[PDB]
C-alpha cells in the first residue's frame, strides 16, 4: 500500500534484534521492487 | 406492458391488513453539538524529512595553491659552431 522508497542513499532499514547467535548465522533477504529503467525514449 | 386476458380479467387492488401505519414512519434524529475535543499541538516530531533529496552525489572541490616556484640548473647545449 505504501512502498519503501528511499531517496538519498542510506534512508530506511530493516531490523532484527536476535536471543541466540550460532555458528554461521546469516539473514537471507528476499525483496521485489518497482524501478524504471534507462533509455527513456519511450517507443520513439 | 402485460397483455390483457379476456376471458379472465382481474380487477384493481382490494384492501388488505396493514402494518400498524405509525410504525412505518420514523423520528427525526435529533442532532447535539460536538466539538472536536482538546487544544491542538502546533507540530509534529515526523518520522521522514520533509524536504527534497538527491538520487545520485557530485564530487565538489576546493582550490590550492602550489608554492613558491624555484628556479634551476638547467643542462645547456652547446654552442652551433656548424656541428648541429
Amino acid at each position: 500500500d505504501k512502498p519503501i522508497y528511499t531517496l538519498q542513499y542510506g534512508n530506511v532499514g530493516f531490523v532484527v534484534n536476535p536471543k541466540t547467535v550460532n555458528q554461521n548465522a546469516r539473514l537471507l533477504m528476499g525483496y521485489e521492487y518497482f524501478t524504471s529503467r534507462t533509455e527513456l525514449v519511450n517507443a520513439g | 406492458m402485460a397483455l390483457i386476458n379476456p376471458q379472465f380479467p382481474y380487477a384493481g387492488p382490494v384492501p388488505i391488513p396493514g402494518p400498524a401505519p405509525t410504525e412505518t414512519m420514523p423520528l427525526l434524529n435529533y442532532r447535539v453539538e460536538g466539538r472536536i475535543a482538546g487544544i491542538q499541538q502546533a507540530r509534529q516530531f515526523m518520522p521522514f524529512l520533509q524536504g527534497p533529496h538527491r538520487e545520485v552525489a557530485e564530487q565538489t572541490y576546493y582550490a590550492i595553491g602550489t608554492g613558491i616556484q624555484m628556479g634551476q640548473t638547467f643542462n645547456q647545449p652547446l654552442i652551433n659552431t656548424q656541428e648541429g
